Order: structure tokens, then sequence, then C-alpha cells
């Protein structure tokens, strides 16, 4: 199959994929630390805090 | 007159018709059915990103 034809390329896409989607959890709560659960960014539960 | 025409000898000319009404009805089949892939293999093989 032609995703076999290129690992590199079938794990870029994947990486790619898979890092968009992080990208996107990651900015919704993200404390702003970095400690790869968060990657320093504050999202907008940091940004904007969780509750009243 | 009844024994003058006797039952054995009366083949009345029945209506062409037949009540074949059975489901056929097969939409199931029907979608993915013009998208039938006829192989020339008999395995089909594709790839699954798994993770």
């Amino acid at each position: 199959i032609s995703a076999v034809r290129d690992p590199v390329g079938t794990a870029i896409a994947d990486a790619f994929d898979v890092l968009s989607k992080k990208i996107n959890s990651v900015l919704y709560t993200a404390s702003g630390v970095a400690d790869a659960t968060n990657y320093g960014i504050f999202g907008l539960d940091a940004a904007a805090g969780t509750t009243v | 007159l009844t024994n003058l025409t006797p039952t054995e000898l009366l083949a009345n000319k029945a209506v062409d018709y037949l009540a074949n009404s059975f489901l056929v009805e097969t939409p199931m089949l029907g979608l993915l059915a013009n998208r039938v892939i006829n192989q020339k293999q008999k395995a089909i093989e594709w790839g699954a990103k798994v993770a």
C-alpha cells in the first residue's frame, strides 16, 4: 500500500495529525508549566482561569 | 349433466398469474452493490493505522 512505501512519509503524516490534535488539546487546559502534558502553553484554563 | 363433464376432463383456462411476491428488498445489498469489486485474487489486503 502507498502508506507503507514511505514509512518516513507515513510517520510524518501521523506525527502531524497527532501533533495538530495535541496542539488543539493543550490549547484548552494547559496550566503553562512545561511537563510534556502542558507544553508551556497557557491555553484557556490558565489564560482565563478555571473556576469563578 | 354432471357426469358427462367429469372433472378429469375439465381443464379450465387459468389466468396467467403467479403470486410471486416475496421479500426482495435488499437495500443493505442495494447500497454497496454498484461498488462491488471483482478481484482476480482471493485475498483482500489493506493497511490499518491502529495507533
